[PDB]
């Protein structure tokens, strides 16, 4: 529901370091 | 290695 | 994890450790998927060819954690299982088919910044992301390398590989409840769960809504991080129906 949201991350806008590896793969 | 945890747990 | 990196505070709030309780010892990963189960791979409570065979009370878990070995006090949560239901087709004797369990805490535990739900996929989010090349993301406390262990929770990304490459890597036989992850040997890039990690998730952060997802849980493999071998995973999509009929009814 508020599932797979991180409220250290997704809920305050701030990406983990190594995430944008993930969205770049996904093409 | 691993430290002890409450007792209540175990 | 072999090859991977120290996770940040809050990375995977949804990653949950299996801990036996005498000797204290780390048994396997798990991930939360509400306030009250927990996801896991069959063989982390199930494998009689190793005499292994774990009740509710032979464990705890551990909800919210960085540190392997500290005990994280006002952060950690410590949770008894109330029922282990393990797939009623979970094969192994052949290949780990159906590799899952869930776990019912004895009480819902409280979410906050380190505790948090990973979400399971829908259909058109497991076709969607499911592809091969795409990355996903590994977590676990365990061994850094096949033949020591880490001080905080570890992480790699590894991308999906195609069916044929997973079914020609072994000689045990693939089913469509699995499907394999890692570099392959030109890629020049490494990385694999090992030992301490089975039972762990595999996640996909979907790029339509930014959720992240559980598409696998940590399986089985020949080795740790091996040239031409991969980790296998438990396809969490195709086992889905089954994860709803327990937490329906139970
Ligand atoms: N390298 C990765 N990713 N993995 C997963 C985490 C542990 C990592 C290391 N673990 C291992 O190497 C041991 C074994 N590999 S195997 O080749 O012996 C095998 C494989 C498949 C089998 C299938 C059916 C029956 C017997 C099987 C036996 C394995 O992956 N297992 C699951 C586990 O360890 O939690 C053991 C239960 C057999 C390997
Ligand atoms: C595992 O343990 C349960 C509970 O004691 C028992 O009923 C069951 O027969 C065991 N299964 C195997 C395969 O040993
Ligand atoms: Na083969
Ligand atoms: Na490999």
């Amino acid at each position: 529901a508020d599932c797979g949201l991180r409220p250290l991350f997704e809920k305050k806008s701030l990406e983990d370091k190594t995430e944008r590896e993930l969205l770049e793969s996904y093409i | 290695d691993f430290e002890e945890i409450p007792e209540e747990y175990l | 994890i072999v090859e991977g990196s120290d996770a940040e505070i809050g990375m995977s709030p949804w990653q949950v450790m299996l801990f036996r309780k005498s000797p204290q010892e780390l048994l396997c990963g798990a991930s939360l998927i509400s306030d009250r189960w927990v996801l896991t791979a069959a063989h982390c409570l199930l494998y009689p060819p190793w005499d292994k065979n774990f009740t509710e009370n032979d464990l705890l878990v551990r909800i919210g954690k960085h540190s392997r070995t500290r005990y994280e006090r006002n952060i950690e949560k410590i949770s008894m299982l109330e029922k282990i239901y393990i797939h009623p087709r979970y094969n192994w004797r052949e290949n780990l088919d159906r590799d899952i369990a869930l776990m019912k805490l004895k009480k819902p535990v409280a979410f906050s910044d380190y505790i948090h739900p990973v979400c399971l996929p829908d259909r058109e989010t497991a076709a969607s992301l499911l592809q091969a090349g795409y990355k996903g993301r590994v977590t676990g406390w365990g061994n850094l390398k096949e033949t020591g262990q880490p001080s905080v929770l570890q992480v790699v990304n590894l991308p999906i590989v195609e069916r044929p490459v997973c079914k020609d890597s072994t000689r045990i036989r693939i089913t469509d409840n699995m499907f394999c992850a890692g570099y392959k040997p030109d890629e020049g890039k490494r990385g694999d769960a090992c030992e301490g990690d089975s039972g762990g998730p595999f996640v996909m952060k979907s790029p339509f809504n930014n959720r992240w997802y559980q598409m696998g849980i940590v399986s089985w493999g020949e080795g740790c991080d091996r040239d031409g071998k991969y980790g296998f995973y438990t396809h969490v999509f195709r086992l889905k129906k089954w994860i709803q009929k327990v937490i329906d009814q139970f």
